């Protein structure tokens, strides 16, 4: 009933409210630069330093099964082409629902409950429109350069494992056979998948802030609600992605 | 600080400061302790406390679950005080 | 038109809990006028209400002249810059400073140039009070003086209707003499029809021309300030004075007292 | 001993913004006393203060003779067992409901059976009045309800010192009435000296037996609820009725007002 | 300064003051099972979901790779060996920070927000070692079990990945492989992750609840904060746990 | 709805509303409009609004400018009303 469609069709209302309507450009400019600042520059850091020691551990891990099968120059084929297919576009939409995607929603929730929305409605300006949308658009153009930025990370952290820690290879370790991998194709199939979890964390981020029940036990339900769902759907979408991206 | 009833025939009397405290040794033996008392008189009680007072009420209680109509004598005004904040009906304390 | 904003009969629900019942409401314009009930009488909701924010299921609200729920959604936007809610704790946009909370509003709607726009916001929070507070985040900013920028914010095009939801509730007399004098100043200088709705009784009714009073969920009497306090009606009468015990019950509702003192006698 | 806490010299900083400058306070056993000042004055740092929970810089706060400060921390729990804080927004225990809300500190340290302690909450809900809301969770509450619950809480133990931190701050005058009605039959029956911190003067001294004014970081004028409604000192008669412009400063700080503007004049 | 050693001292602090005192029992058992039926039993669902999710994609994306190296009988060593010893404690850490690591925050941080613990300081109960304690022992044993109901539904879902979907092996998969693989050190290794993760998830889950500006501005900020250090001291962990447990 | 200033001598002879909305014009040639103007006559105004009133600030401070004593006539009560609200000093409205 309740969870059958009233919650998600007002919560697809929600958008088709916030992207479809009047074309207004230079007035979110100066909207949307501010949300790139506080979704996708201040999360920033949170990417970085764990995109180096999920890239660390992806090598420790990793060199220490493929030099049981005698494969070490494989490393860096394994450490890209995995936290660039797989581990890269979910770690850091995690990380994203984490840091980026419960700010938005203690933030656009913490708005409604004092009765900051309202103002804004109770002025011409929709407050969809003006809230909503910015920080959508801030949402799903930060995080497909956020995972770039961590898959960059990720790789330079598992040449400090496979290079920096066993000096085996300085140059065959990727100089030579990631040349085989970085190839264009991987690049997009990690780019659409960043896209589409991008769309998913920070729809229904967006939404629980804008269907928060407005008290201090409200939006810090919802903000974990996000969390949660932002992991689910981060992972299940992962899943129908990766069976449609490789399952042919 | 100190609490201790006797039976003295028809009269079960209790001496102390009826209180959160004291009022354990009483509340076990409360049913032969009022077996066949007519009256209770708590004359000899500094004060009455909260909890003193739920005692006194589940003793007049106990005093008319076999049968008996109970009376207070020498009780405090302090008592009846703190009687008439909690409102208690008057056919429970008597 | 004779008042600006005339709630012939608006029922509203909100659920299954029926909030209103067929109320009539009438804010004479130039009059600042007051309504007030009980804490959770859903009086808050009459001015969302009268706003456009919500629906009456019921109801022709006519805010001077044409409905406001039968309104385009596009057109309500053009005659919704002529009201302004001021809600309780301000609701100031904590991104920007108080400067920029004040000129929003303006930029939003008006083409004022920079050096205009800036002695408008300079000029309102004057206006206010809080001038010196230009550049202070509403973060930073106090519980009342919140509420005075957010005033200023909202007098900010004139609007010709300014309702103020609770404008002083916990709050200190000095400042709850401040708040009562910028919105009787207000009306005496401007002609904005301040309907301020709240239950802090003693202070309301030292503005307020014709005052409203809500019961469970009716109105029960309304009135000037003094033909009000001289009201002889029990439900009116408890609440304008804060007797405890009347029509509205002390007592929570419980059973017999008995079987709760003695569980199982 | 004659009063029950008597804060002789006080001196609190709370980093740099010092809060109190050697303030005096004296509460007498049996007389419902209180303190006011205006919104953010400190005040309700001074009852957090006369708990323990928070150390004054250079302080000799006595509660009944030994020094609040200067304890065990084993031993501060001790006589914390007499004294009973009633916060605003009540502080109940969103885990478990009314009833197991005012049992908590009767379990916590009494021994009562469990027959027994059931006739004591559901005595002490009946004293305050909420007896049918025993098992209503307490975010179920309403906003005043949470208060009386939580006072009931409080009442719980005969604390003879249970402080109140503005039990009436946004409250209806009905149910303003109620809470000033039980906070003084508590003190008329029991023989508890309520410490009322507030800044609702016109409810507050109605009830109050000696109340002081403190000022921006000291006490200014004390003296009984007739005493001091004529004090002749504007620091206190302006926030004994709130005149809106006096000693503390309507128009916040600001420069010259004409660089304000016209900005490059 | 400030993040030198005041907020490192006070979080360790507040724990010194929470599980060293009184070695009361009988009267915190009724607490820690609550506790446990809140961090522990409330956020299976979220540790089962996405744990299928996370096992058949590491199969779906495991299965295509050793397929190209003619070893597809390995897949339970895979699969197994994978999410049991480097993905299980450290993807149900994340899970677990999320759903039962902010839920902390925004509930002992909300308390500390209507003088909850206040009041409860204000009778003799100490509100470390009656509102933290039934808590942090409600963390530290929910997780190191929550990773194993997640590894098993994990190896569940890989199994459902390269058994129901392609039938090539009903019992070569796990039947004879894993047996070599499902060994004592190896659950071992994983647990102990388990624990470490656990402690310090809910150390700094149960500090900014703790230490948060009570403000529904400062638990929602905080919410965010146990989220984010909650995952970077996660992985860092991990890191440094795997450098110590196959780095020798 | 409507704005029209005139330079007719000494006087600046504007008629209108003065509000947010008809107040773009006048602001650009401000300069030349105040140029060789005493005394600027606000007579033939309907209503003035805070917008209409800052841009009255603006003129007087060019006429004051180049150096000239400024007077208003035919302002209205309703904007030294306005005017006292603001707390507008006497030196700048005149
Ligand atoms: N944790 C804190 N750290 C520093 N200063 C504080 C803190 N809590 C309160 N203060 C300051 O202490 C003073 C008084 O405290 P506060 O309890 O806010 O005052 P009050 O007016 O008595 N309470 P209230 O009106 O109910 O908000 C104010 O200047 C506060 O800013
Ligand atoms: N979605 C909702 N569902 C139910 N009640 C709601 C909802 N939104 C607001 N309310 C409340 O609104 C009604 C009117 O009270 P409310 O709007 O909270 O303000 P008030 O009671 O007039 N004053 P106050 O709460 O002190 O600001 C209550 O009876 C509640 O129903």
């Amino acid at each position: 009933g309740i969870k059958t469609l009233r919650t998600f069709g007002r919560a697809g209302l929600m958008l088709f409210n916030a992207l479809v309507g009047k074309p207004e450009f230079r007035k979110h400019a100066p909207l949307l630069v501010r949300q790139l600042y506080n979704v996708g520059v201040l999360s920033m850091l949170i990417i970085v330093v764990s995109g180096v020691f999920i890239g660390m551990v992806l090598g420790l891990q990793g060199y220490l099964v493929l030099t049981t099968y005698s494969a070490e120059t494989s490393l860096g084929m394994l450490v890209a082409l995995s936290l660039l297919r797989e581990l890269g576009p979910v770690v850091a939409a995690l990380l994203f629902a984490g840091r980026a995607g419960s700010a938005l929603t203690a933030e656009i929730g913490l708005m409604r409950a004092t009765e900051q929305l309202s103002s804004m409605e109770m002025m011409a300006v929709d407050p969809l429109r003006r809230v909503i949308s910015p920080r959508f658009w801030a949402g799903v153009i930060s995080l497909p350069l956020l995972t770039v930025i961590f898959v960059a990370v990720g790789i330079w952290g598992g040449s400090l494992v496979g290079v920096s820690w066993k000096g085996i290879d300085s140059g065959f370790f990727w100089s030579a056979m990631q040349n085989a991998v970085d190839w264009r194709m991987d690049l997009v199939n990690c780019l659409i998948k960043s896209v589409v979890f991008a769309i998913t964390v920070t729809w229904i981020s967006l939404f629980n802030g804008y269907d928060a029940i407005p008290t201090s036990a409200g939006i810090s339900r919802a903000t974990t609600r996000t969390v949660v769902h932002s992991s689910l759907a981060v992972l299940g979408l992962d899943f129908v992605l990766t069976a449609l991206m490789f399952g042919n | 600080e100190s609490l201790s009833w006797m039976q003295t025939g028809d009269t079960l009397a209790l001496s102390g400061e009826l209180d959160q405290d004291v009022l354990l040794p009483l509340w076990e033996m409360r049913e032969e302790a009022v077996k066949g008392i007519t009256c209770i008189d708590l004359s000899r009680v500094s004060r009455v406390d909260t909890g003193g007072l739920a005692l006194l009420l589940h003793l007049i209680d106990l005093a008319k679950k076999q049968g008996n109509n109970v009376t207070l004598q020498g009780v405090n005004d302090k008592v009846y005080t703190l009687a008439k904040l909690y409102n208690l009906p008057a056919d429970v304390l008597p | 038109v004779a008042n600006l904003v005339d709630m012939r009969d608006v029922s509203f629900t909100r659920g299954n809990r029926c909030i209103f019942d067929n109320i009539s409401l009438t804010v004479p314009r130039g009059k600042i006028t007051a309504i007030m009930g009980p804490s959770g009488i859903g009086k808050t909701t009459l001015l969302r209400l009268i706003g456009g924010q919500i629906a009456p299921d019921h109801g022709e609200i006519l805010f001077d002249g044409e409905n406001i729920p039968a309104m385009s959604r596009s057109r309500l936007y053009t005659v919704r810059k002529r009201m302004s809610m001021l809600f309780q704790s301000g609701a100031l946009f904590t991104d920007m400073n108080v400067f920029d909370n004040v000129a929003y509003p303006l930029r939003e709607h008006t083409q004022l140039p920079a050096p205009l726009l800036h002695s408008t916001v300079m000029m309102k929070l004057e206006a206010v009070g809080l001038r010196g507070a230009a550049k202070l985040m509403p973060s930073e900013l106090s519980g009342g003086m919140a509420r005075r920028a957010a005033l200023a914010r909202a007098i900010a095009l004139e609007p010709d209707l300014i309702m103020f939801d609770e404008p002083f509730v916990g709050q200190d007399p000095i400042t709850m003499g401040v708040l009562v004098k910028l919105i009787s100043e207000l009306n005496s200088a401007l002609g904005v029809t301040c309907v301020v709705v709240s239950h802090d009784v003693p202070e309301v009714l030292s503005i307020a021309d014709h005052a409203w009073i809500l019961a469970d969920k009716k109105i029960v009497a309304h009135g000037s300030a003094q033909a009000l306090q001289a009201n002889p009606d029990p439900r009116v009468r408890q609440f304008l004075d804060g007797i405890a015990d009347g029509p509205v019950p002390f007592r929570y509702p419980a059973g017999d007292y008995h079987a709760d003192l003695l569980p199982g006698s």
